[PDB]
DNA sequence: TTAGAGAATTGGAGAGTGTGTTTTTTTTTTTTTTT
DNA sequence: ACACACTCTCCAATTCTCTAA
């Protein structure tokens, strides 16, 4: 019950949109861009096929590319460390077997 | 206290200078245990007797 | 008169021993291992009088702890163990068993004895165990023949693996298939004593009784392998190694890479022919069964400490006695000493953990000592590794898969330094392994069936020579030194040192170098007050463990001057880091609790000084040679 | 030849079944709470009911805890003695699984003990005692059926062997019970009479965060049985509880 | 009340018989021909 | 052919019972 009422509380806030994407990565300065894209790809799309029988992908895909000391690994350390599914991989130390099957 | 293949190796002489051999780490320490020990590995029991049914 | 208990095939009585150790035990005082000593003058009167070895039974007693240490030097102190000494070396299984019962019932005695409020039951129900040590020279592991089997041993090595532990059984448990009557049974040489017929007076039945596997008692075993140190060697040969037996309370204790002495009966068995029959080898299998590991505090330390940490010479007293053989180069050894020392390890609830090692890079010409230092830091380390750029492979750097997974270098190195020389040899893909763990302090893998991460807490002290293997002053500094920006990035101090040529210096260096073979072994060395390696280890150790600064307000405010300073004008946001890092470590030398404006500013001075900034040309990025 | 201590342990986890007597969450009213799991498994035809260590510890001053904790290989037996009594004489619809309809195997479970140990701290001292272990799950095996209990009937005479008991291998009588006769070979299992188990087999490695400086992560297998098969899911984090064994070469 | 002559029951000594045995990756360091 | 597991058989060691001094 106190869940319920909790969450209908932040629900009902004029501003919670903004919240959300200040409150993602606390300890990055700034680069807001980043932090809705992770918001957006967090929650995802929605699944849906044709009458065909073809499928239309539901989810979303990000690329981060920057030059050194710009904190960018940061981004993946959080979202390993907040997401309920998630692996964190590096692409020098894994192979094709590894991270498909073996 | 030790394991069981730490264990060395003891010796008792009797009167008349005679000699036998037990092995275990108390028998090093316990005479009653050696003496009660040195018995036990003997083979024979004698076989034996036995009232009511119905 | 009586019969007697005789050692097997020795004629040695058990009543001698006893009596012997247990008046030793009862009646030994620290001033006899003096005399043995080469001064009377050494002797503290008021404690070298005490009877140590109660002492150290009242404090088993009071601390509820069940191992006694014991170097055996001091059974030739004490004139009734003089020859104790020898048949411990020569029959150390009953021996170390005679000398086990007797602390047992001396533990006994003195609650007793004393009329003490200790229980009587739970002494009683203690094992109690010596552990001898220091027994005499140590042996070199090729040189163990057949006429050393079953005497006292000591070795010195370095541990490879250890595999997880094994149970062994003590103590059987039998049940009577028909009535349910039950026998506890003794393990002794490897054999189940199973009864012939079931003991119960009206169940006198053949074949009645059956083992219960998981109502036994078992104890803790485990197999640890040793190397034999390079120090021993054959000329044009590799080293070989030996495996050690570990039981109880040792069982856990080493890791791979540690460095040990031991202690242990050297035993050797039989192996079976095959699974089936009784039939045996001829050859026999060896190994070693440890009672005592070794690795290779009082207020008088404490003293000592304080009392130098309050010296003014401080700073350069300790920068100069890390390598004191090596000429100059002061700066390269203030940095050492810093990365030796290390920043504070930070952790949030949330927003991660913030590293306290640093990574230094030493760059420059050839013969200028470089390789020299690495020497002092690989030995001054308590953990480290050197390598090679030749001989390391990616897998060798950090873990290999061989299914179980195995550690490298990084893995092996972790809280210490690892040193690598000829930096500048191996390969782009070599070198990208080590992005990831100098950031991150992880190593992530993903490989077929094994995915983890491991932690690397690793400092890297680094040697490489220039593009053209001679710096060359017509390139600007960055294409000298020709490792990417990603990978220069990552280091905290890069030097530059230089082969300037100079009369003034060449005198003193050619001086220096000469006065060295003025003797057969030199007594000679550079300065007149330098820290003994064990003492100035014994500071840093302190320090690590015991110091951890603050930032204060006054050094956030320099700090963010600095940084603006250096970044307007190229300062990455990682200098602003590094400087924070540096600062800490250099407080904690001084054995300060708080960073304060001249802890921030030394960081800045040693940062503009290792890469000659003063001798740059701000828009060129070239280096006046005149003014090095 | 009988335990005395097995049967009051019995007799003691009996009256702790009935009569732990616990007040009402909103009021000083006894409410008497594994009865009523008791009645609830009777609604549902359930075959496991769960206990509190915590509600164990403050019971008869200790000792019954402690005598479960330390060496429950032996006294889980009795356990089940204990609880299918109290099954009979409040709930009888529960001890039987038309023609006649076998026996209810039930499974007691506990839950928040006192501390959770890693898979680095199993040690030979703790064989056989009560323990909780956490870990992330690496593999799983496919659901097997284990043989419970046996019973066979001999091919040279019509005679039948009944409740024949396994442990670690595959096991079969001694003796032809029919004196008439005295083959021991050729024996088959009934495979209607005899009873069997749901078995699975998985295992786990430590937890990255609690691996030591420049060590690597250790694992273990686990069985699990009953209702708990396929619970456990490959690259999950699981705590689970119960007793450390040790297994034959067979 | 002792003891000695005869009968019945059991143990295991030891002799015999049959038997079993030899014997597609996936990951990682190194040389070689191929574009 | 060489250690093992298992079966078969005969013989004497043992205890029990009856009789008379
Ligand atoms: N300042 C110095 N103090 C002591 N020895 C020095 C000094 N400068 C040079 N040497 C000697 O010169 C040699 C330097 O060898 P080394 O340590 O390999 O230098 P390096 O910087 O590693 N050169 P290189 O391996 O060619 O890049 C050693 O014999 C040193 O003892
Ligand atoms: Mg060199
Ligand atoms: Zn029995
Ligand atoms: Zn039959």
């Amino acid at each position: 019950s106190d869940e319920i009422n909790e969450l209908k509380e932040m629900v009902k806030d004029e501003h919670i949109y903004d919240k959300l994407v200040r409150s993602i990565a606390p300890a990055v300065f700034g680069h807001e861009a980043v932090k809705k894209g992770i918001l957006l790809q967090m929650l995802g799309g929605v699944h849906k096929s044709t009458v065909e029988g073809i499928k239309l992908r539901g989810d979303i895909n990000i690329c981060v590319v920057g030059d050194p000391s710009t904190s960018k690994s940061q981004f993946l350390k959080y979202v390993v460390g907040f997401a309920p599914r998630s692996v964190y991989t590096s692409g020098k130390a894994s192979s094709a077997a590894g991270l498909t099957a073996a | 206290a030790r394991h069981s293949r730490f264990g060395g190796l003891l010796s008792i002489q009797t009167p008349d200078k005679t000699r036998l051999t037990v092995s275990g780490s108390q028998a090093l320490v316990d005479e009653k245990i050696a003496l009660q020990k040195l018995d036990d590995s003997k083979k024979w029991n004698k076989r034996i007797i036995k009232a009511a049914e119905g | 008169s009586e019969p007697l208990r005789i050692i097997w095939g020795t004629n040695v009585s058990i009543q001698e021993c006893t009596t012997n150790f247990r008046n030793f035990l009862m009646s030994f005082k620290y001033k006899f291992r003096k005399i043995l000593d080469e001064r009377e003058e050494f002797i503290n009167n008021t404690t070298d009088e005490e009877l140590y070895y109660i002492k150290q039974l009242n404090e088993m007693r009071e601390l509820g702890t069940s191992n006694l240490n014991l170097d055996a030097r001091n059974l030739l102190a004490y004139k009734q163990t003089e020859d104790l000494y020898h048949q411990l070396l020569n029959y150390p299984q009953e021996v170390i068993s005679i000398m086990d019962q007797t602390i047992k019932d001396c533990m006994v005695s003195l609650i007793v004895d004393n009329n003490l409020d200790y229980d009587l039951d739970e002494i009683e129900t203690k094992f109690y165990k010596v552990r001898p040590y220091n027994v005499g020279s140590c042996k070199g592991m090729r040189e163990l023949n057949p006429n050393d089997i079953d005497k006292l041993i000591n070795l010195k090595g370095l541990v490879l693996r250890s595999t997880p532990v094994i149970p062994d059984m003590k103590v059987a448990f039998f049940k009577c298939n028909v009535c349910d009557h039950t026998m506890a049974v003794e393990i002794d040489r490897g054999v189940i004593q199973e009864p012939a017929r079931c003991e119960r007076i009206d169940c006198n039945e053949p074949n009645s009784m059956s083992l219960i596997h998981n109502r036994c008692s078992f104890a803790d075993k485990q197999v640890i392998k040793l190397q034999e140190t390079p120090d021993f060697v054959p000329d044009g040969q590799t080293p070989h190694s030996i495996s050690l037996c570990v039981y109880d309370e040792l069982v856990d204790s080493c890791r791979a890479g540690d460095r040990i002495e031991v202690t242990g009966t050297f035993r050797s068995i039989p192996i079976r022919a095959n699974s089936r029959q009784r039939v045996l080898k001829s050859l026999y299998k060896t190994y070693v069964d440890v009672v005592h590991v070794k690795k290779v505090i009082t207020d008088q330390d404490l003293a000592k400490i304080r009392e130098v940490a309050a010296r003014e010479d401080l700073y350069s007293l300790l920068a100069r006695s890390i390598a004191p053989s090596i000429y100059e180069l002061e700066d390269v050894k203030k940095g050492i000493l810093l990365q030796l020392f290390g920043g504070t390890n930070k952790t949030f609830t949330k927003g991660g953990r913030y590293r306290g090692d640093i990574n230094i890079l030493l760059c420059g010409d050839p013969s200028t000592s470089k390789s020299q230092i690495l020497q002092y830091v690989h030995k001054i380390t308590p953990r480290g590794v050197y390598t090679s750029g030749k001989g390391s492979s990616a897998v060798g750097l950090t873990a290999y898969i061989t299914l179980v997974l195995e550690s490298g270098a990084l893995v092996l190195s972790d809280g210490g330094v690892c040193c690598i020389d000829e930096f500048d040899k191996m390969s782009d893909s070599t070198r990208s392994v080590l992005h990831e763990v100098m950031e991150q302090q992880t190593i992530s893998i993903a490989k077929a069936g094994i995915i983890t991460t491991l932690n690397a807490r690793s400092s890297i002290l680094a040697s490489a020579n220039p593009i053209g293997s001679r710096y060359n002053p017509n390139l600007p500094v960055t294409e000298n030194i020709d490792l990417p920006p990603p990978l220069l990035s990552r280091f905290d101090l890069v030097y530059l040192v230089l082969d300037k040529v100079d009369e003034k210096n060449d005198r003193e260096l050619a001086k220096h170098l000469t006065n060295l073979y003025l003797e057969d072994k030199p007594e000679h060395i550079s300065q007149d007050d330098v820290l003994p390696v064990e003492f100035l280890t014994m500071y840093i150790s302190y320090a690590k463990e015991h110091i951890h600064p603050i930032i204060t307000e006054a050094a956030k405010t320099e700090l963010v001057r600095a940084y603006v300073g250096m970044r307007k004008m190229t300062a990455t946001t990682r200098q602003l880091e590094s400087m924070i890092r540096l600062a800490e470590a250099h407080a904690k030398m001084k054995l300060k609790n708080v960073v304060e404006l001249e802890d921030v500013q030394e960081a800045v001075r040693l940062i503009r000084s290792a890469i000659k900034d003063y001798a740059t040309d701000p828009k060129t990025g070239k280096i006046d040679m005149n003014l090095v | 030849v009988d335990d005395v201590t097995g049967e009051k342990v019995r007799e003691a986890f009996e009256q702790f079944l009935e009569d732990f007597s616990v007040q009402s969450t909103d009021t000083g009213e006894v409410e008497k709470v594994y009865r009523a799991q008791i009645e609830f498994m009777k609604i549902y035809d359930l075959n496991t009911i769960y206990i509190d260590y915590q509600h164990l510890s403050m019971r008869e001053n200790g000792a019954l805890a402690m005598a479960i904790s330390e060496q429950y290989y032996r006294f889980l037996p009795f356990l089940q003695k204990g609880l299918r009594r109290v099954v009979r004489k409040y709930a009888p619809e529960l001890l039987n699984t038309s023609p006649e309809q076998t026996e209810r195997v039930f499974q007691i479970s506990f839950f928040n003990l006192p501390t959770v140990h890693r898979i680095r701290d199993i040690r030979s001292e703790k064989i056989g005692s009560l323990l909780s272990i956490s870990g992330t799950v690496t593999r799983t095996s496919e659901v097997r059926p284990e043989l419970y209990k046996a019973s066979f009937t001999c091919d040279m005479c019509r005679a039948i062997v009944d409740n024949v008991e396994q442990s670690f291998k595959y096991t079969e009588p001694t003796f032809c019970p029919n004196p008439s006769c005295e083959n021991r070979a050729f024996w088959t299992l009934n495979v209607t009479r005899s009873r069997f188990l749901d078995w699975q087999k998985v295992r786990i490695q430590e937890n990255a965060n609690e691996i030591p400086t420049g060590s690597m992560p250790r694992t273990l297998d686990v069985i699990l049985r009953g209702d708990s098969v396929e619970r456990a899911k490959p690259g999950d984090r699981c705590k689970f509880t119960g007793v450390e064994i040790v297994v034959p070469d067979v």
